[PDB]
RNA sequence: UCGA
DNA sequence: GCTTGACAAGGCCCGTCCGTTATGGTATAATGGGAGCTGTCACGGATGCA
């Protein structure tokens, strides 16, 4: 559908369970994980109570059950009533999910180990302190009443609480360990009235704890607009992902490929049952006290492996991968599978120089446009009439026809085709080109782009896209064009220049060799009868050339308006003589001294530039 | 031969190891183990002593002070130009005007001091790329 | 030898390093004393191995070998000795060229550079603050003593953990307040004594354990200390740490190798306070004097230490429960533990690679590199400036130019030509003795062990010296203390043996190296590993002289051991009779396939009726001439920019390379299939395979398997192979169009082997590998073939081609003889370079070797020409110019020289038949054909697979995968105005199992839609975001009305 | 002379960004009607979108 | 590991 | 343009058969665990230590 914002807040055991419990018509609903088994070894099919339950999560093939008796599309929207399972699509598996309903509460790992541990913020304790109380190392006192000598919130060790047991003072004292007395801690929190005492704390006695304060206000006025309970830090839930985000494959020789995923569930059910069995049997209190604590281990490794105890392993010694271990590194969610993709309708191959060639023109291989082109090359059979489907226009294809390679030619005219070199530093990197049928295996690349690319032909391969909407199509000509982008865009300088050989190329032509004249000092009317004696043995490459030109825009090195060696003729006619010009004054006739390189060089920008 | 280091810690706005900026703008006059410069300003009353290592050198001749002219003899401070042209603003007219003056000169200083580095190598870089970035940091 | 590093290693291994592993572990008692186990390693048999070298690759197995050792299990009370032979474990051997066969796969084990143990000392300064002196004993295996000495003369001892005080440990070791400052000056002590109490012998090993462990225990405080450093089979320092603590300290025992003595604990503190006293040097840690190499004697040591302790446990676990006598010594050892730690290190450990097997040369390179990173080494993050850099004692030892650009740049080193290993693992190189300036080139060189740094002055081997009577040269530049100097000639000590002794094996086939610049003699260095054995090669006329040491050493090279008369000579065997069961026959491989997919074909050389002597040639390898080695082809080169053809860096060839074979190399590709066994029904390999009829069916035996000397090309069936199914979830469309025509369709699935995309050529062994033959199998594989498809590749547009000196390009333009320019005696130009590259990148030397092998060629000679002069400007220029000379004077051959341009002739155009303006610089350059072709290159993809989870395309061109659109390509479609564009890139084009199905039906029908869907990455996302416990959802901002939205349903 | 055709399409319209999109919008109704048996492999849709707008800007 |  | 008896074909349904599978038990005495970290550089907080 359409959205137009996404929100983002702490979630609530009511909240988890609500993506856990799915209606069915029954008198209970079966949307618990209860088992840590996975599939059956015998056939591949999964159990009714566990992580790849199909009761949960649905059924694992399109239309059809896990007991049997329901394998048609004629049933659809019913539920089975010897299994259960929902005769519906095998793609709702990758979007419901389950939970797994604790006997104990567990810290949430994001909060009390974090920066700056918003979970030791609201207790007003420290880091240390919190994590005593959680994994079972000290007690706190959760009720100091009509004591001699006791505090609220008061860290005890193992032989200070077995001293207050031989005293009973004479009243209630209630003290407690692990995340059972967090939670009991942050449900008898005062977030409506904590906010007025911290208030008049900041204005009387600041100090240099003033900003101690004010950081513990932020945390405290953030549950009050958001209208949430500091006791949803603490887990009583955990969700439970689907099983396609978690996928179990075979191999080729028999072996399963199974996920970190599974390995760490595993671990939370399988010491979740064994502590639902020591509580029910009445097991000592050093066997219960030890097996919350793995309880609290299990899933803090699963969350974030590696964060405050040691990191966890399988068979492999590598690290095992959590939950928040797949969206913040370089080759997480978000950087390899969110931000780039891989596309389709894509190639690539070796670069080589085309020269005889134009701009915004590539070379591109027969075999290679036959696959990037293909949906476009089937559509022009059947419209010609040669094929009548899919299946008679790939044979045809695969086949090696002549007649595919007209259809070919025919195709490509017009069509754009974005190329691309790795590594994109600036925009200018991808540019869309005109492809034309060349022969060869390699791209005909301009050399005038090659500035702009940084490529060179020593190994240079570079990607080659695709377009296929006509809104595309539009923009890659428009705006993406090779013979569009002339000047940079970091500086107003134009890029699209000859630089390496074709600067050689015009250096040597407008050059000056003082040998080789053959004919210098001649004189000539105009450009047009230069460019003909070029053709013939009259004239070299660096001879000194009289030329008549009338025009006065004439630049020329070191320049100069001074006018030496004045001769006079007859008749009030003077001559006016330059370094490189002869101007008949009173401007009758002007000669320029020249080399008729330089005159084949100044032909070339007339004929470019008007047209 | 310190280039794309230069240009890192001038976008992440570190601090340097050394650092010595004036709080005001007086005349000062230099009557000379470490050299000591002693701020009298003849518009206002009240002196100033600032701290001045013997590792330091100088670069005030006489007479020549500005608001934030620093004497450094290498790299200045970026968070100490913000709070100098800040204080000394915030008595004299509005807080919104102290801090629009006090912004300009850190935005002058990041601009000419990455141009500096791009054209020691002999890069073009145009002006309006640069403040940008510097118009997102402040 | 240029083999040492892996042959006297592993021979140091079979009997020396397997025999002390043995003595160690045993022998082993039991709980209560009632029998013990003890071997005897010094007796093992190592039988023979199962399968051949050639029959190890082509049935997937490995060159092994079974270990046996003699086992005596006697009894405490009753005397009774039970002597029987155990199996211990399978251990791959070396073969004859220096590599080991795992899994039919060639692997060699790179050589790896640790630092030694010993003591170091070095000065820290964390602060602003006084002079710190640290030290670190590092011993071959075990715990670490760190002693640091803080400000006010306090020195501490670390043992990972907090520090604690010296005398806590130096007390618990077992001494006395006079037997402490006898031996230390005894002043700087007492401000340490004052600040630390004064403990007896009792009263340091409780507080001991109060900090490291933190009741304390009288017993428990010895147990700790003792099992750190004075225990066995837990803290070594080895034969090497023996030794440089006698050195550095100066110490008289020795021969200890065992327990850390606690005399040199006292020795380590009395050289620490010393330096605070300016007396004592500060060790170096990239110094070559302190840096070991260790090699497969060394490596293999570890693994059956870490393999035979787990075996102690096994074995400790079954004489106690087992309270029964009458038990065999064979059911005592279990292998499996030991099997799969040797298995371990030679298939799945990092330092074991897969060999590089092109031509010779990269076989020999990589047998002889140094590299810096393993278990227990480096890392590539841990790398910094200073450990990539070159030393002052590398010169000699490691090879400065040779290392891979790029992220290992540096940290993979190479070995240099005359450098040497001893038994320490220090690397030595060869010096001759001077004495009274005239060099002793009369005896065996010294070869110092990296000690002439301090003490010797070293001269290199570029000296002009005389003929046995001094030194011509006055001012002889040396070496002294890692710094350069110029000294008298009489007071020189050692000069060096040869001029390529700081250069490796590969650098040295460089001609002209000293006019090259360092960048492009690094890349000439590393093109030169990578060319493919051509048909016929050709060997160079500029030759350096060294190609014939490393044919011999490569190990493809058959060499004659007998001095006999050759008898029979054909292209599979040569028989000869050995004189002073006479008649030996000498194998020759035919085209037999790489690990690169290149051949290694020999060929044979001599003849019938021929003496040979002890190391000469009798049939050469692929990549290899007649003696020498050969890697490319000596032809016409011309610099001269032709019309955009050579505009950078690309090459513009003939077409008579084309036709004449040259630059023509035997690609063998093998191709895989297996029968395994699927649940549902076995699956068998049958020629009648559904839906292909005779079109591909024309080269099967009724078998389902092609044929021997079948032409394939792309899109064939080599294996026909079927795959029971059992859906039988028929759509209605399917049915009904079905029930027309009929033919019901089979519960057979065509799986059959193909032919990939742009692969053809003629099958040469079609090797069928099944049971009950004498090979083992695989679980779950009923028929095992492997095909080898053989093709011949010329050259063509798009290869990747080098030279010697790092002027690589590419092949853009292959033009016909009579448009290529020509030389005046009518000889055309095979290829035409551009000039351009040459001054801006220094490669001087391929002008002086192109020029020297056109003088070469008129005369016929083939120079040999070391590196590294003679008279300076009289030994190139005029090497080259005066040769030049001599062919210019033949009376056919006058315009090969001309007296104003000396190395330059006239050259014509071959289209129109003019002259060029200027003349041009011809000659005969050596070139090379890289591995890096154009038909390894070209992939493309429409639609095939996709990714398991995201749903994404894949990526692989073997799997025909799809580019990668990045980060860096989204910032360019940003920048620009393609909004439709990068809509399209990500939704319709990846990760959508809608929109995928919609876009390729709109091009086919011709109707294109706008507005896909939300792609599936998004919603993996956002399930992963919600099992992390955040309630994270989308909304909707319409009027009276905030409902959350369904992406997924 | 297409690319001249573009560049007088780019020009004098003060949003190069807002132009694109009326070609884009113009070549799908150009496809629609072109949807006969008569397809002319030279003048593609994208392209006669270039020219006829061209036309009507004098 | 190797290419740009 | 429709209709009826006849002949097998085959899917569920309901019994038992035996391989498969979950559960409980065995009585000399036995009583705190191993396996690496020790060569990266810079910045920003957070303790903690006077
Ligand atoms: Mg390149
Ligand atoms: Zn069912």
């Amino acid at each position: 559908p359409r959205f137009d914002y996404v929100k983002i807040a702490i979630a609530s055991p009511e909240r988890i369970r609500q993506w856990g419990e799915r209606t069915l018509p029954n008198g209970t609903v079966v949307g618990e994980v209860t088992k840590p088994e996975t599939i059956n070894y015998r056939t591949l099919k999964p159990e009714m109570d566990g992580l790849f339950c199909e009761k949960i999560f649905g059924p694992s093939k399109d239309w059809e059950c896990w007991c049997g008796k329901y394998k048609r599309v004629r049933h659809r929207g019913i539920v089975c009533e010897r299994c259960g399972v929902e005769v519906t699509e095998s793609r709702v598996r990758r979007h419901r999910m389950g939970y797994i309903k604790l006997a104990a509460p567990v810290t949430h790992v994001w909060y009390l180990k974090g920066i700056p541990s918003y979970l030791s913020i609201l207790l007003d304790m420290a880091l240390r302190d919190v994590e005593q109380i959680v994994y079972f190392n000290a007690y706190v006192v959760l009720n100091p009443g009509n004591a001699s000598n006791l505090q609220y919130k008061q860290l005890l060790t193992e032989d200070q609480w077995v001293e207050i047991e031989d005293q009973i003072e004479l009243e209630g004292i209630e003290v407690g360990i692990g995340a059972e007395a967090v939670q009991r801690l942050l449900a008898e929190l005062q977030l409506e009235e904590v906010a007025e005492k911290l208030r008049e704390e900041i204005l009387a006695s600041k100090g240099q704890k003033r900003a101690k304060l004010i950081k513990r206000l932020r945390v405290i006025d953030n549950f009050i607009a958001t209208h949430s309970q500091a006791e949803w830090m603490t887990l009583d839930v955990i969700p439970v992902i689907p099983p396609d985000l978690r996928p179990m494959v075979q191999l080729d020789g028999g072996r399963f490929a199974t996920s970190d995923l599974n390995d760490l569930y595993r671990r939370v059910i399988n010491r979740n049952n064994r502590l639902a069995r020591l509580q029910e049997i009445l097991a000592p209190e050093i066997i219960v006290r030890n097996e919350k604590r793995m309880l609290q281990e299990a899933v803090d490794a699963l969350i974030d492996n590696g964060r405050r105890g040691r990191t966890v392993v399988g068979a492999n010694n590598r690290a095992l991968k959590s939950l928040s271990d797949i969206i913040e590194g370089k080759q997480g969610r978000f950087r390899q599978n969110l931000l780039g993709k891989r596309v389709d309708y894509s190639g690539r191959s070796v670069i080589v120089v085309g020269p005889n060639l134009k701009i915004y023109q590539c070379g591109l291989p027969r075999e290679m446009a036959i696959e990037l082109f293909q949906p476009f090359v089937i559509h022009r059979l059947i419209k010609l009439g040669i094929v009548n489907n899919i299946k008679a226009a790939k044979k045809l294809i695969l086949k090696g026809d002549p007649q595919i390679w007209s259809v070919l030619e025919e195709v490509i005219t017009g069509h754009p085709v974005m190329l691309n070199r790795a590594p994109t530093l600036h925009r200018l990197g991808i540019q869309a080109f005109e492809p034309i049928l060349v022969e060869g295996r390699a791209i005909q690349l301009h050399p005038l782009v090659c500035p702009a690319f940084n490529a060179d032909f020593d190994g240079d391969q570079m990607a080659v896209h695709v377009p296929l909407s006509l809104e595309a199509q539009c923009e890659a000509r428009l705006l993406m064009l090779a013979c569009h982008n002339v000047l940079s865009p970091a500086t107003g300088k134009p890029i699209v220049a000859p630089s390496q050989d074709m600067v050689l190329g015009c250096y040597y032509l407008t050059a000056e060799n003082p040998n080789a004249q053959k004919g210098a000092g001649r004189y000539f009317a105009g450009i047009e009868d230069a460019l003909r004696a070029y053709d013939h043995g009259q004239v070299d490459l660096h001879s000194q050339i009289w030329i008549r030109h009338l025009d006065e825009d004439v630049v020329t090195e070191k320049p100069d308006t001074e006018v030496i060696k004045t001769e006079d003729l007859g008749d009030g006619t003077v001559m006016k003589y330059y370094r490189e010009r002869k101007i008949r004054e009173g401007i009758i006739t002007q000669y320029i001294q020249t080399t008729p390189g330089r005159i084949i060089y100044n032909k070339t920008i007339a004929e470019a530039l008007v047209f | 031969v310190q280039g794309l280091p230069r240009i890192e810690e001038l976008l992440e706005a570190r601090k340097p190891k050394e650092a010595c900026v004036l709080a005001r703008a007086p005349g000062v006059c230099q009557v000379e183990e470490s050299v000591d410069i002693k701020v009298v300003e003849d518009d206002g009353t009240v002196s100033e002593y600032p701290l001045l290592p013997g590792q330091n050198a100088m670069v005030t001749d006489g007479q020549r002070i500005d608001v934030g002219h620093a004497l450094t003899d290498g790299y200045n401070n970026p968070h100490e130009i913000l709070d100098v042209f800040f204080s000394y603003y915030v008595d004299k007219d509005g807080c919104y005007q102290a801090a629009l003056r006090g912004l300009q000169a850190a935005q002058k200083f990041l601009v000419n001091e990455v141009q500096t580095v791009y054209q020691s190598q002999g890069v073009d870089i145009s002006d309006k790329h640069i403040e940008v970035i510097v118009r997102q940091m402040t | 030898d240029l083999i040492e590093i892996q042959h006297a290693s592993f021979h140091w291994f079979l009997e020396e390093g397997l025999i002390e592993e043995l003595n160690s572990f045993s022998p082993i008692s039991d709980y209560t004393g009632k029998l013990e186990l003890h071997f005897l390693g010094k007796d093992y048999k190592l039988k023979q191995p199962k399968y051949d070298v050639d029959e190890s690759k082509r049935r997937d197995a490995s060159y092994s070998v079974q270990m046996y050792v003699p086992t005596r299990l006697i009894n405490k009370e009753t005397g009774e000795i039970k002597e029987q032979e155990v199996f211990i474990g399978d251990l791959p051997l070396m073969t004859e060229r220096g590599t080991f066969i795992i899994n039919g796969a060639e692997r060699v084990i790179v050589n790896q550079i640790v630092r030694s143990p010993g003591v170091y000392y070095k000065k820290e300064l964390d602060k602003n603050g006084r002079r710190t002196y640290s030290a670190s004993l590092i011993p071959n295996r075990g715990a670490w003593l760190k002693f640091e000495t803080d400000k006010n003369g306090l020195v501490y001892v670390r043992i990972k953990t907090r520090k604690l005080s010296a005398q806590v440990l130096l007390k618990a070791i077992g001494l006395s307040d006079n037997e402490i400052l006898d031996s230390l000056h005894p002043e700087f002590y007492q401000k340490t004594l004052d600040k630390e109490g004064n403990p007896t012998e009792e009263e340091a090993l409780v507080e001991l354990y109060k900090k490291l462990r933190p009741p304390p225990t009288v017993s428990g405080g010895q147990q700790l200390l003792e099992s750190r450093f004075f225990d066995p089979k837990r803290y070594d320092l080895g034969r090497v740490g023996r030794y440089k603590l006698n050195k550095k300290l100066r110490l008289n025992e020795a021969d200890t190798t065992r327990v850390l003595t606690p005399q040199d604990i006292l020795a380590a503190i009395n050289y620490l306070i010393n330096l605070e006293f300016d007396v004592g040097t500060t060790d170096d840690i990239d110094h070559l004097g302190n840096r070991r190499v260790r090699s497969v004697g060394e490596l293999l040591q570890n693994q059956i230490r870490v393999g035979l302790n787990r075996l102690e446990r096994i074995i400790r676990e079954r004489m106690t429960v087992s309270e029964s006598d009458a038990l065999t010594p064979a059911s005592l050892v279990n292998p499996k533990p030991l099997v799969a730690a040797i298995k371990e290190f030679f298939g799945s450990s990092q330092l074991s690679q897969f060999m590089d097997q092109t031509n010779p040369l990269a076989e020999l390179t990589h047998k002889r590199r140094i590299s810096a990173l393993g278990p227990g080494g480096l890392t590539r993050e841990r790398a910094g400036f200073a450990v990539r850099d070159i030393h002052p004692s590398h010169h000699g030892r490691i090879c400065p130019v040779e290392t891979p650009e790029g992220p290992n740049a540096g940290l993979i080193g190479s070995l240099a030509t005359c450098a040497r290993v001893n038994d320490y693992g220090f690397i030595e190189t060869p010096y001759f003795r001077v004495e009274s300036g005239r060099v002793r080139k009369d005896l065996d060189p010294v070869y110092l062990t990296a000690d002439e740094e301090d003490d010797m002055r070293v001269a290199p081997g570029d000296i002009p010296t005389d003929e046995e009577g001094n030194i011509i040269g006055e001012s002889v530049p040396i070496r002294y203390r890692q710094e350069f100097s110029t000294t008298s000639p009489e007071q020189v000590d050692y000069v060096a043996v040869s001029p390529v002794q700081i250069i490796s094996v590969a650098t040295s086939m460089i001609p002209f190296l000293e006019h090259d610049d360092a960048n492009r003699a690094l890349m000439g260095s590393n093109m030169q590993r990578q060319a493919v054995p051509l048909l016929r090669p050709e060997r160079p006329l500029v030759g350096t002289g060294l190609e014939a040491q490393a044919a011999r050493d490569s190990g493809m090279v058959i060499v004659s051991r007998t001095h006999g008369i050759v008898t029979y000579v054909d292209a599979t065997e040569i028989r000869v009779q050995p004189h002073s069961g006479e008649e030996i026959v000498y194998p020759i491989q035919k085209y037999q396939r790489s690990n690169q997919d290149t051949c290694l074909n020999q060929r044979p050389l001599v003849y019938a009726g021929e003496d040979v002597v002890p190391g000469q040639v009798l049939a050469d390898g692929s990549a290899t001439e007649g003696g020498e080695l050969a890697l490319g082809q000596n032809i016409l080169v011309a610099y001269m920019p032709w019309e955009g053809y050579n505009y950078e860096d690309a090459i513009l060839i003939s077409e008579r390379l084309v036709y004449d074979d040259v630059y023509t190399s035997i690609h063998i590709e093998k191709f895989e299939i297996e029968a395994r066994q699927t649940k549902l029904g076995p699956e068998e390999i049958t020629r009648e395979i559904p839906n292909v009829g005779e079109d591909a069916l024309r080269n099967l035996d009724e078998h389902g398997i092609i044929r021997i000397g079948a032409w394939v090309e792309s899109g064939d069936i080599l294996v026909g192979k079927v795959t029971p199914k059992g859906e039988a979830d028929q759509p209605p469309e399917e049915k009904l169009l079905r029930a027309i025509f009929g033919e019901k369709a089979r519960d057979v699935r065509d799986n059959s082997l193909r032919v990939p995309n742009g692969e053809k050529g003629r099958v040469v062994d079609v090797r069928v590998f099944t049971r009950e033959k004498g090979d083992e199998l695989p679980p779950g594989a009923n028929m095992v073939v492997r095909i080898y498809v053989a093709q011949k590749r010329k050259i063509q547009v798009g290869d990747k081609m080098a030279g010697r000196h790092g002027n690589k390009g590419i092949i853009s333009r292959i033009l016909p003889i009579e448009d290529m320019p020509y030389l005046p005696d009518g000889r055309p130009i095979d290829i035409a370079l551009n000039p351009l590259g040459v001054p801006s990148r220094m490669n001087v030397g391929q002008v002086f070797e192109c020029l020297l092998g056109w003088a070469g060629e008129n005369l016929g000679v083939r120079f040999k020409i070391t590196p590294f002069d003679m008279y300076g400007e009289e030994a190139s220029r005029d090497t080259v110019h005066g040769l030049l000379e001599e062919a210019s004077q033949r009376p056919n051959k006058d315009w090969v020289f001309n007296e104003n341009h000396p190395g330059k002739i006239q050259v014509f155009d071959g289209r129109t038949g003019e002259p060029f303006d200027r003349p041009i610089t011809v000659g005969q350059a050596y070139m090379l054909k890289l591995v890096h072709l154009v038909d390894d290159k070209i992939h493309a993809r429409s639609t095939g697979p996709y990714s398991l989870v995201t749903q994404q395309p894949l990526g692989g061109k073997a799997q025909q995968g799809g580019q990668r659109f990045g980060e860096m390509e989204v910032w360019a479609l940003e920048a620009y105005g393609a909004a439709y564009i990068l809509q399209e890139l990500l939704t319709v084009k990846s990760d959508d199992m809608q929109g995928r199905n919609e876009a390729l039906n709109a091009i086919v029908k011709g109707k294109s839609i706008p507005r896909p869907g939300t792609p599936e990455s998004f919603k993996v996302l956002m399930r992963e975001l919600q099992s992390l416990g955040l309630d994270i959802a989308a909304h909707k901002v319409q009027l009276s009305e905030d409902g959350e939205s369904a992406d997924a349903e | 002379h297409i690319i001249y055709r573009s560049e007088e399409l780019l020009g004098a319209a003060s949003n190069r960004y807002n132009i694109t999109v009326r070609v884009a919008k113009r070549a799908k109704e150009n496809r629609s009607e072109d949807f006969d048996s008569i397809d002319d492999p030279n003048m593609k849709p994208a392209i006669r979108a270039i020219i006829e707008m061209s036309d009507e800007l004098t």
